[PDB]
DNA sequence: AAAAAAAAAAAAAAAAAAA
DNA sequence: TTTTTTT
């Protein structure tokens, strides 16, 4: 809320997330965060909205956003011994807000770095505008705006395999340890549902095939295979 | 008379009400002339009451409270006169009390910003206002009496004196005399003060019965008012018999102060100089613990105290007895009996 | 006459609202209150002005809205269940059916099972919420004793327990619902505040969040993380049902009948069963006992 | 007392080497000396006397008004409110004498201004497109009090004045006034003060052949002469700076860390030697002036103990 | 994330102090004109140098070399001192070296100068250990 | 007049913690006040039964009748009549003291001052609740109010005793409420060992003999009396009977 | 037909700082 | 991490 001095009604100002509303958002350097903003957002992500009432004014705002953030391991480099909770200082509840995790490591291999340097240099020269992707950007946008117009539904076998996979996940990660391992909730099941819907949407199919459920479960599994490695 | 003990405080107040003369030199500018005294002590030891008594006794005085004042609103204000439509300076609180005395309560409970203004008026006794197209210097030669609480609930006698006070030394060194009051718990003193207080609460206004409360009264009969030496009606001042030593009533004391502040301007002599310099050299190199460090400005305080005591006995010259009494009072106020 | 802005949830992000003037004729007086979101059906009319043509140099005209119908839309954004100016009003046959279905056996069972039919389990919460949003009967003994007649409710536990969905349904349910969250509410925001009128040029009172909750419910999310200075200010609102302000020369006492429903998380993000409640939360006796 | 402080005041009133060098490189004749000492040493009174005896002196102290710096005196002054201003400027900073009391009292804005007035650098702060900078060329003389109100047995640079080390190194001469409780000095001080009090004038105890108007004439006379630099002092000052860097080879011994290594030390040495050559003598610079400047620096340094 | 960094450390020596004092005294006791500005502008906007295929081999060899210089046979798990920022920096510096002298394509001398410049500051970037 | 309702830190008074860090008010502010009441909560189930009875009765279904009887039997008066009475008494009367009351007040003040000193020299920290001359003025004003209540133009011993009783209640509840806050404890365990060995269960001994023995030893009188009275305060092995002469080991 | 506004006092929210 | 104080 912003006011000119002795100015009534404390007219609100839109925040970055509020501008990102009704569209895809991007966040960089996510580890550094405002504590008040942090406790606002982690309740905001589930509610997909934020409401702040101050100085005798109140309102409800819309924050329908998709969040994409990048962080950094504490201590410079990711320590392979520990896990995400040990390596990152970021609080426990927010980790369950995110649906997927990706960790990337750099190495001192002589075969990889030469290839990387060749790729980087080979862009300032030769094929400066002749990199080869299978599809052009316009084709990608055409396919995106054609696929976004599909809403998949679920079938009986999908539901059965879904509940079975959920039970397997919940029993598997609860067998590790108590009061130190807590990562599987119902939000994980909803995330897996959403991921299956998205995958089926990619192939432009109005139904769900259990193979999509298998792929989504594999993604969530490797997100927990990675926490151990 | 209703305050028990604190005799040296009463003497200090008496000397302050009729302080020394101002000094101005064609080359030496100006020298401050009056005395300032600060009180710090444990709660409920009759400091505010004595300050109220000083308010009532003195000729011109203004009452201020640390929390109820603003520094900018204390010295001057820029307000527009209604008839002329022009903005003119409005006199502040302590400017109204020029040549008088200003009493401050809850001094340490004041906002620090205002404090700097005090330092200015304690530096050269002049406040300057430069704002909204007005550049003017205002004279303010008043004296300040104030009382403040220690940082804790009660004074800690085992700690550094600077540790017990929230005010910076920059303005604390300005004050000539600093007093520390503590209510030592002794049953004999407890009984004595209990007798005194119980004697006080059994008082009845003359010509009035005890069954009904105090009522409001009418003004004097005349809107305007206005054999000698043989009656001594109020001259002796002893209104009632309670002790062999004499006492004087307030109006006679005020008349004495009025006469003294005008009819005598004493001058010091070399014997008091010798005594004062000897005492200053001794005190500077006594080299033991003391409440506050000493510096060159204490000699000014000795000079002005000797001048005030000469004014008290109505003599045009300062004799060594005043030097002795000033030295004794300073030793009491800084060393302790 | 009253000033009507744009809904902050409707304006495009990072833009500025457009004001209009609404004139309320007889029988519509005082129906609208400051700070609330409303929807008005009216007539659009135009009129001549002098200074408007002066400051622009073109024959511009002013426009005002003559109100003809007003419908409140605060909190209850679910606007598809039924039509009409007031959805909390009943016809006579609806009252008859109320009486008819208020007498069958096990009606309390049906009512408790009919709240949030999309959340599984949590029967105790589904009962406590109903008991909280019905409330008791305020008691006045001889005009010299006052007994509060509303029930507070506090929830607590591990994440993923659908507390926020229950709070949202409560907001959708009650006649007067106010939603707050975490750091997003200040102590002077919930309570009424002192403001200087920018036109009349003196102090005046501004309605706090709890005032809108009078005869209603106030819902707080993330109760534990709210700063304690923002938390201690609602003791009187919970217990005495009164708000008193002595600020800037104004000494007034308001009235607030509000039921507070709060949710939080224990220390460490999980509830340790083998410890008493004193070592699980940071609250103390004065706030817990209420 | 305080003879050497008055000697430094003399050397401040004449000014150092000035009027540039080859290739247009900037050099100033202004000298920056900071007075340091306990309260009740009458450094403020000496500063007032200097302000009285100088024509360009301006006196400032801790707070009391907001128009002292960063704003011209004509801000919103005309009845028509024409916004008359110059932008970044100080009070008569062109060839003025900035006398400051309570150098540890002012806020960050005045501190930024006094860092900007450094080494004859102009003031170019802009607010509304104004860029008419004031040619700041002034000598800085300021008095500050310790944050403890007294000298300390532990190390002085950590005690310091709560001032930046860069600003401290900018100053040409740092001098101390430490109250030493003793008999043979307090006796004389008390005797002089009481004799002043008795006569109500400046007593005949003083023995001064020269008078304030006479000083005001002779200072302008000496500044007018303006002797030029003599080359042969080059080797002597180079070896003096070599031994000063030898001192810097011992400044990690601590117990006082003002024996730092800075070219500004040599520059101030040259400026003070030029001022000593300027106050008297012919159009040359004497080696005795360099020796006197070094002795003055030594006296300034030895006050630490 | 700065491109380069430089450190100045003044330490007391007899010699260097002697030369500094002599230089300062002599100054106190071959340079072009705005020609510089117009030359800079002409290089900035007329000249668009590009790198050649030959310089790629030298660049990758230098990268591999400092990668090796950043590691040893022991299991100390040395920090990866050869970052991609280094490659970007050297590419930009080699382009800058061709920007002057009004050339149109870089030569080896450009890349050797760039790598020596980029490694000189690193050589004095170490802490008290090693 | 100032009336204030305040809560201590940590909610409940938490007697186990010292009074000094249970009250955040400074010494200056408390001195201005002169009646401070520590309202502790207690559980004995008989006061609880009575309070539950009173609350369920004061429920509006019942009390609306019963309170009416208090205006029919003349036991209690209406609020507005009390308002008129207090304003009339404030305007009309203003009592005065008597010399005997002055002497009694002086002696009582000396006694409480001595008790405060004896507590302070033991606890060796400053008392969190002070006693100063303002409290003497407080007792005087309480007596004045008591006399003013009955319109008597003078105050006598009848009001003085009640005033001193109220002041002693309001000072013993707060100031002298366990001034120790819970040689150290080594002599305590040595003391408890010997009496257990020497004195069996069922018999009794004189106080003078025990004091003599443990003053002859290293325990001395100051340590033994406090230890004896705390063993009494334990109230599980030793009982007092027949004035302070008999020490009965139950 | 128009005096209308710089100077104060008091009430907040945000950010940064110290424990 | 929390409360305090300043803008
Ligand atoms: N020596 C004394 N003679 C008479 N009354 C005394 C004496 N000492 C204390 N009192 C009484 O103690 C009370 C304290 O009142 P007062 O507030 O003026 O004291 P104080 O020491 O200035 O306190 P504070 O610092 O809280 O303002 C008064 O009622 C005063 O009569
Ligand atoms: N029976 C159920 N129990 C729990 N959650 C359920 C249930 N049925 C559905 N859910 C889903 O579980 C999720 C739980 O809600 P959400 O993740 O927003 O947080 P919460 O549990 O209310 O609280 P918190 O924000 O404190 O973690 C919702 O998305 C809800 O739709
Ligand atoms: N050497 C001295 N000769 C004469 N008087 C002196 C001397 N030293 C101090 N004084 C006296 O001390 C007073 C001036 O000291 P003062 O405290 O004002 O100066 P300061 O050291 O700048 O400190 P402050 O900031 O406290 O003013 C005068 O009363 C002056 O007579
Ligand atoms: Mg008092
Ligand atoms: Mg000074």
């Amino acid at each position: 809320v912003v006011r000119d001095e002795e100015g009534g009604d404390y007219t609100i100002e839109a925040g970055a997330l509020m501008l990102a509303d009704n569209g895809i958002c991007c966040i960089d350097e996510f580890d550094k965060m405002d504590i008040s903003d942090q406790v606002a957002i982690h309740e905001a992500m589930e509610q997909q909205t934020i409401s702040i009432a101050k100085a005798g004014i109140h309102a409800t705002l819309n924050a329908r956003t998709s969040i994409l953030a990048a962080a950094n391991p504490v201590g410079g480099r990711y320590n392979r011994k520990l896990s995400l909770r040990g390596n990152l200082n970021m609080t426990a509840p927010i980790m369950s807000r995110f649906d997927l995790f990706f960790v990337i490591l750099d190495d001192c291999n002589e075969k990889i770095d030469t290839e990387l340097a060749s790729h980087i240099v080979d862009l300032h020269m030769k094929r400066d505008e002749a990199i080869e992707p299978p599809f052009s950007a316009e084709q990608l946008r055409r396919y995106i705006k054609y696929a976004r117009t599909f809403k998949p539904i679920l079938t009986k076998e999908a539901r059965s395999y879904l509940v079975e996979k959920y039970k397997e996940l919940r029993k598997d990660d609860a067998q590790g340890f108590s009061r130190s391992s807590y990562r599987i909730t119902v939000r994980q099941l909803e995330s897996m549902i959403r991921l299956s819907e998205a995958i089926a949407r990619a192939n432009c199919v109005d139904e769900i095939t259990p193979s999509f459920i298998a792929e989504a479960y594999d993604l969530l599994r490797q997100s927990i295979i990675r926490v151990d490695v | 008379p209703s305050i028990y003990g604190h005799d040296h405080i009463k003497k200090a107040i008496l000397l302050m009400l009729m302080g020394g003369v101002e000094k101005n030199l064609e080359n030496g500018s100006h020298l401050r002339g009056d005395i300032n005294i600060l009180m710090v002590g444990d709660p409920s030891t009759a400091k505010s009451q004595l300050l109220r008594f000083v308010l009532n006794t003195a000729s011109l005085a203004i009452a201020t409270t640390g929390r109820g004042s603003s520094g900018v609103g204390l010295t001057a204000a820029v307000t527009t006169d209604r008839e002329t439509g022009e903005r003119r300076l409005e006199a502040g609180a302590m400017v109204l009390a020029d040549r008088g005395v200003v009493c401050i309560d809850e001094f340490d409970k004041m906002t620090d910003v205002d404090r700097v203004a005090i330092h200015e008026v304690m530096e050269q006794q002049t406040v300057t206002i430069a704002k909204a197209g007005i550049h003017t210097t205002l004279n303010a030669r008043c004296s300040v009496i104030a009382a403040a609480n220690p940082v804790f609930g009660q004074y800690d006698v085992n700690r550094d004196p600077h540790q017990n006070i929230a005010l910076p030394d920059s303005l604390l060194s300005r004050f000539d005399l600093l007093f520390v009051v503590t209510d030592d718990i002794n049953e004999i003193r407890d009984r004595s003060i209990s007798e005194h207080v119980l004697r006080t609460h059994r008082y009845l206004p003359p010509g009035y019965l005890e069954g009904e409360p105090v009522r409001e009264r009418l003004n004097l009969s005349l809107a305007v008012g206005e054999q000698a030496g043989a009656k001594l009606a109020k001259n002796k001042g002893n209104y009632n018999g309670t002790e062999i030593p004499k006492l004087v009533t307030i109006p006679f004391l005020r008349k004495y102060v009025q006469y003294a502040k005008e009819r005598v301007i004493p001058q010091l002599t070399q014997e008091a100089i010798n005594v004062i310099v000897k005492n200053y050299t001794d005190l500077r190199n006594d080299d033991n613990t003391k409440k506050s460090p000493i510096t060159a400005r204490t000699l000014e305080t000795l000079i002005r105290l000797a001048t005030a005591h000469a004014k008290v006995r109505l003599s045009k010259t300062v004799n060594k007895v005043d030097a002795k009494v000033a030295a004794n009072l300073l030793r009491f106020a800084l060393l302790g009996e | 006459r009253v000033t009507l802005q744009e809904a902050p949830g409707t304006v495009p992000p990072g833009r500025l609202p457009r004001h209009r003037e609404v004139i309320l004729l007889a029988d519509l007086v005082d129906v609208s209150k400051p700070g609330e979101e409303v929807e008005v059906t009216g007539i659009y009319k135009n009129n001549y002005d002098g200074n408007l043509n002066a400051k622009n140099g073109f024959p511009v005209f002013a426009t005002i809205i003559e109100a003809n119908s007003i419908k409140r839309r605060e909190g209850n954004t679910a606007n598809e269940g039924e039509e009409g100016l007031d959805v909390f009003s009943w016809t006579e046959e609806e009252e008859r059916e109320f009486r008819k279905i208020s007498r069958d056996r096990g009606i309390i069972d049906k009512i408790i099972s009919s709240m949030a039919p999309s959340i599984y389990g949590h029967r105790d919460i589904k009962t406590a919420v109903a008991c909280s949003l019905f409330g008791g009967v305020p008691k006045n003994v001889n005009g010299k004793h006052s007994i509060r007649g509303d029930i507070n409710v506090l929830l607590l536990g591990d994440p993923g327990t659908a507390k926020s969905q229950i709070l949202k349904y409560v907001e959708k349910t009650a006649h007067r619902a106010v939603f707050a969250t975490g750091q997003g509410a200040s102590a002077v925001g919930l309570t009424a505040s002192v403001r200087k009128d920018p036109i009349t040029k003196e102090w005046t009172l501004e309605g706090g969040a709890l005032v809108l909750a009078d005869k209603g419910v106030c819902l707080i999310d993330e109760f534990d993380k709210m700063n304690d200075q923002d938390r201690t200010s609602i003791h009187e609102a919970m217990e005495q049902q009164s708000i008193s302000i002595s600020k800037a020369g104004i000494v007034t006492t308001l009235q607030a009948r509000c039921s507070i429903i709060a949710a939080a998380n224990p220390n460490g993000g999980r509830y340790n069963s083998t410890l008493p409640l004193a070592q699980n939360v940071s609250l103390t006796e004065p706030i817990l006992s209420r | 007392g305080n003879l050497d402080v008055k000697k430094a005041l003399l050397l401040l009133l004449v000014g150092g080497v000035d009027k540039r060098v080859g290739d247009g490189m900037k050099i100033r004749g202004d000298i920056n000396v900071c007075l340091m000492g306990d309260p009740g040493v009458a450094k403020s009174q000496l500063l007032k006397a200097i302000c009285k005896i100088s024509p360009r002196g301006v006196y400032t102290t801790g707070k009391g008004s907001s128009g002292v710096g960063l704003t011209a005196a004509v801000m919103k002054d005309p009845v028509t409110d024409e916004m008359i201003l110059e932008g970044g400027a100080l009070v008569l900073a062109d060839n003025g004498i900035c006398c400051i009391d309570e150098f540890d009292k002012m806020d960050e804005s005045d501190r930024t201004a006094i860092h900007e007035v450094m080494e004859q650098q102009t003031i170019s702060i802009s607010k509304a497109g104004i860029n008419t900078t004031l040619n700041a060329r002034t000598s800085i003389l300021a008095a500050a009090n310790p944050l403890y109100g007294r000298y300390n047995p532990r190390l002085s640079p950590l005690d310091n004045i709560n001032l930046p080390a860069a600003l401290l190194s900018r100053f040409d001469i740092l001098f101390l006034m430490l109250d030493i409780p003793s008999r043979d000095d307090d006796e004389k001080l008390a005797e002089h003060v009481t004799y002043v009090h008795m006569h109500n004038k400046q007593p005949d105890l003083d023995f001064t052949p020269v008078e304030p108007s006479k000083m005001r004439e002779y200072i302008a006379y000496a500044k007018t002469k303006r002797p030029v630099m003599s080359e042969a002092v080059n080797d002597y000052v180079v070896q003096a700076y070599i031994r000063l860097r030898q001192d810097s080879k011992r400044e990690m011994d601590s117990k006082f860390s003002f024996g730092q290594a800075t070219p500004r030390t040599l520059l101030g040495i040259i400026r003070l030697s030029q001022a000593l050559a300027k106050l008297r003598l012919a159009d040359m610079v004497d080696i005795d002036d360099v020796e006197e400047a070094l002795r003055l620096v030594r006296v300034s340094k030895e006050s630490l103990y | 994330r700065f491109d380069l960094v430089y450190l100045v450390l003044d330490k007391v020596d007899e010699k260097n102090d002697r030369e500094l004092a002599k230089h300062l005294t002599n100054l106190y006791l071959v340079l072009p004109v705005e020609f510089l500005t117009m030359y800079i502008s002409y290089a900035k906007e007329h000249i668009h140098p590009i790198i050649t295929e030959a310089a790629k081999t030298e660049l990758v060899r230098a990268y591999v070399g400092m990668r090796k210089m950043g590691d040893d046979s022991r299991s100390d798990e040395k920090r990866i001192t050869a970052t991609t920022r280094q490659l970007e920096s050297m590419i930009r510096l080699a382009e800058a070296h061709a920007k002057m002298k009004l050339k149109n394509v870089v030569e080896l001398e450009d890349v050797q100068e760039a790598v020596r410049l980029i490694r000189s500051a690193i050589k004095d970037y170490a802490t008290d250990p090693k | 007049s100032v009336l204030a309702a305040a809560n201590p830190i940590y909610g409940r008074y938490d007697d186990l913690k010292s009074p000094g860090d249970n009250i955040d008010f400074q010494t200056t502010i408390l001195s201005r006040f002169d009646m401070i009441f520590i309202v502790k909560d207690d559980h004995n189930e008989e006061r609880d039964i009575s309070i539950a009875n009173h609350v369920i009765n004061i429920h509006t279904g019942n009390a609306n009748a019963m309170q009416n009887q208090q205006e029919e039997n003349g036991s209690e008066i209406s609020i507005e009549k009390m308002k008129r009475y207090i304003t009339y008494c404030r305007l009309k009367c203003a009592p005065r003291l008597s010399p005997q009351a002055a002497e009694k007040l002086s002696s009582n003040f000396v006694t409480i001052r001595k008790q405060l000193l004896i507590n302070e020299l033991e606890s060796t920290e400053r008392s969190s609740i002070p006693i100063t001359i303002r409290q003497l003025e407080a007792i005087i004003r309480i007596t004045e109010s008591l006399a003013k209540l009955e319109l008597s133009p003078i105050a006598q011993e009848r009001h003085v005793d009640e005033a001193i009783r109220l002041f002693q209640a309001s000072t013993m509840d707060a100031a002298s409420q366990d001034p120790i806050g819970g040689t150290s404890l080594s002599e305590i365990r040595r003391f408890e060992q010997e009496l257990k060995r020497r004195l069996p269960i069922g018999w009794s001994t004189s106080y003078q003999t025990l004091r003599r023995e443990f003053v002859d030893t290293h325990r001395f009188s100051q340590l033994a009396l406090d230890k004896a009275l705390y063993a009494l305060e334990k109230h599980e092995t030793i009982q007092l009977r027949h004035q302070g002469q008999n020490i009965y080991r139950s």
